């Protein structure tokens, strides 16, 4: 749709200010190191020559100490006897992973928590047994609110010595609450209590992995067909070097910007170079990507080599433009997910408009409760639901016959495509301040709002505009692959 | 295992957490008067922002120090009403730091 030239120089000024303000974030994070170092106590490796690391993140930490301590190991034995009972005998093959699922969980939660979890699953689904949505709903709900109640968590916490390990069963509790969920949402011989079991208690998304939908599940583990053994050692072996690059550029990232840390110290993040602004934006949904790119391949990786068909890894937030194309996108099982529950089940889009702007509201509540209900999380929330309903109304009034007509009289179709990504500009322009307010905390998204839009009202607005307008023409044109179809 | 332990003419109450990061906290401070639900009195953020409940505008005065880890509720002008278990709360707010939650012991405060 455009001139070779013209798209050459979108994607050049695309990179160009990635890389400059990356080079101004680097820049910054070396000035205050000092500060830092003495303030959130920057951790210290010989990975990067001598370089020291910023782990005030929370989530890249947890899981890479974990995965040190056991789940790594835990993984690799996974693999081991999934081999070998496609080898042995397949006819059993579900049942024994879901034993090594429950040995791997008592392993890492001892029985404080595979007791736990067996509870929740046989609680769920004695209350599908009453078949109805409604009581499934709520048994999941009461069971997630009892995650998040205090006596809960201090019983809890008394029985495991590091608090890491409370962590983890917190994580793999408010997982379960999903798998269960849509288990029992389903069922409202394939479903059968050892079935359900054998569904909860997969180890490759135990803890914190895709949302693999029961049909997947059964009806690829229920198959009776498989590939060679070279096939599968072909496969691991590209995976793996994937990841370990997958992590290589992760650990890149932590250790030249120290993002996490200036986001942590508002009164630095308050007295940057709009320059310095943009590139921890970008910087901090970049690592984010990389982060649920390196923990979303490993039980995808896993699942591949035992033949399931995992949910599409997220593609490059650089290349996502909206707030409806990056939820398709981004997180795949999840969007999955809320499409076919939480969000048909209301009503939808089909019945009045009123319904479609009721059911987008009701699965972003549910969507923002799920992570943990914290204020931030509602935030961002809101910001995404009028993100949402807005483009969706926006569409919906471009695709009337009577509007597109006009358009194609007036502007000319290679002039419609620069006024979408003027559109666009201003979509990605907030779906970067929405992420801002999820992961920053209410505090940095107020520091960007007033630096950016308000108090840089003559020009700092235009020239973010700009970029992200040239960030649009290049999402939209690499884009136009996937989503036409 | 962030421990936070309360202490404390006017009476200053403090919350003093221990092995945490604290410069990136938002400390507050609950109260619950007996027969009542536990109900915010005032709350400083990470930035230094900070915010207090309706009925005890101005009279209260809520300030840390991230150097020695250290919060501190300055009630001025108590009335009969403020007698209450007074609860500090360290929590975080991003999703980068986490899910970390502190609830503090508590500790009594009466007048009359
Ligand atoms: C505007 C600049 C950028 C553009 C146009 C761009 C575009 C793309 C595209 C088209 C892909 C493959 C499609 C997909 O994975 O869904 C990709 C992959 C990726 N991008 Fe970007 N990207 C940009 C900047 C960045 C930056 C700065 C990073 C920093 C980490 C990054 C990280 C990645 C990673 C990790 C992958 C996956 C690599 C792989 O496993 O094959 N991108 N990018
Ligand atoms: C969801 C969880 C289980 C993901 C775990 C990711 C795996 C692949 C991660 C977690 C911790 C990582 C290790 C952390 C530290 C080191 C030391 C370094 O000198 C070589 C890489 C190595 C050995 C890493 C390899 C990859 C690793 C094992
Ligand atoms: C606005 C928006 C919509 C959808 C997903 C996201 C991503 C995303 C991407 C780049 S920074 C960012 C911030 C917030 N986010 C998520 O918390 C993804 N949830 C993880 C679940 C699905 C396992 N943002
Ligand atoms: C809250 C949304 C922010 C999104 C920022 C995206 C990155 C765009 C690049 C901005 C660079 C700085 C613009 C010029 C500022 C100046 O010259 O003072």
């Amino acid at each position: 749709m455009l001139p070779r030239w013209e798209l050459a120089l979108y994607l050049l000024a695309s990179l160009g200010f990635h890389f400059y303000s990356f080079y101004e974030v680097y820049k910054v994070s070396r000035e205050h190191e000092e500060e830092l170092d003495q303030e959130f106590e920057l951790e210290t490796d010989t990975l990067f020559g001598g370089l020291k690391k910023d782990a005030t993140d929370f989530e890249w930490s947890f899981w890479m100490e974990w995965g040190k301590q056991w789940l790594v190991w835990l993984l690799l034995g996974h693999m081991v006897v999934s081999q070998m009972a496609t080898l042995l005998a397949r006819k059993h093959r579900p049942w024994i992973l879901m034993l090594y699922g429950m040995w791997a969980c008592w392993c890492v939660l001892g029985t404080p928590g595979v007791a736990m979890v067996l509870l929740h699953t046989t609680i769920s689904f004695c209350v599908a047994q009453f078949r109805s949505q409604l009581l499934t709903w709520l048994c999941s709900l009461l069971l997630l609110s009892t995650l998040r109640l205090q006596g809960v968590e201090e019983v809890k916490r008394r029985w495991y010595k590091t608090e890491n390990e409370y962590y983890l069963l917190q994580f793999t509790l408010t997982v379960r609450c999903l798998y269960y969920t849509n288990f029992s949402l389903e069922l409202c011989t394939s479903y059968s209590f050892p079935w359900m079991l054998a569904y909860v208690f997969y180890y490759p998304v135990l803890h914190n992995g895709p949302i693999l939908s029961f049909s997947e599940f059964i009806k690829q583990m229920q198959q009776q067909e498989h590939d060679s053994l070279k096939a599968s050692l072909c496969v691991l072996a590209l995976g793996l070097g994937r990841l370990l690059c997958w992590w290589w550029l992760a650990e890149l990232m932590a250790h030249l910007m120290y993002m996490h840390a200036i986001y942590s110290s508002i009164p630095l993040l308050e007295t940057v170079s709009c320059w310095t602004l943009g590139g921890l934006a970008l910087a901090q949904v970049l690592f984010f990507y990389v982060k649920y790119l390196v923990l979303f391949g490993v039980p995808a990786l896993l699942m591949r080599l035992d033949g399931l068909t995992p949910p599409a890894l997220p593609r490059c937030v650089s290349t996502m433009f909206s707030f409806t194309g990056m939820w398709r996108y981004f997180d795949v099982g999840l969007h999955n997910f809320l499409i076919r529950y939480v969000y048909i089940p209301v009503g939808g889009s089909q019945h009045g408009l009123l319904g479609t702007l009721f059911s987008t509201a009701m699965t972003f509540a549910f969507v923002s409760y799920w992570h943990g209900g914290y204020d931030y999380l509602w935030c961002w929330a809101a910001l995404n639901w009028l993100g949402v309903t807005v483009e969706n109304g926006v569409r919906r009034l471009v695709e009337t016959p009577c509007i597109q007509d006009s358009l194609a009289r007036y502007f000319s179709p290679q002039a419609r495509r620069r006024f979408h990504a003027a559109l666009a500009s201003c979509s990605t322009s907030m779906l970067i301040l929405s992420n801002l307010v999820f992961l920053g905390g209410n505090e940095v998204g107020k520091t960007y709002w007033n630096r950016i839009f308000i108090q840089g009202w003559p020009w700092v607005t235009l020239s973010v505009l700009g970029f992200l307008y040239c960030y649009s023409h290049v999402g939209i044109a690499w884009a136009q692959t996937y989503a036409t179809d | 295992q962030v421990q936070l332990v309360e202490s404390g003419k006017s009476l200053r109450l403090s919350c003093t957490a221990s092995g945490a990061i604290f410069s990136t906290y938002d400390v507050s401070w609950y109260r619950q008067a007996p027969e009542k639900p536990r109900e915010l009195v005032a709350i400083i953020t990470r930035g230094g922002n900070t915010h207090y409940a309706d009925t005890v505008k101005g009279r209260f005065t809520i300030s840390r120090d991230n150097a020695k880890k250290t919060v501190n509720l300055q009630m001025n002008s108590l009335k009969p009403e403020d007698t209450a278990v007074y609860y500090c709360h360290a929590g975080v707010q991003g999703a980068m730091l986490g899910p970390r939650n502190y609830w503090g012991q508590g500790t009594q405060v009466t007048v009359s």
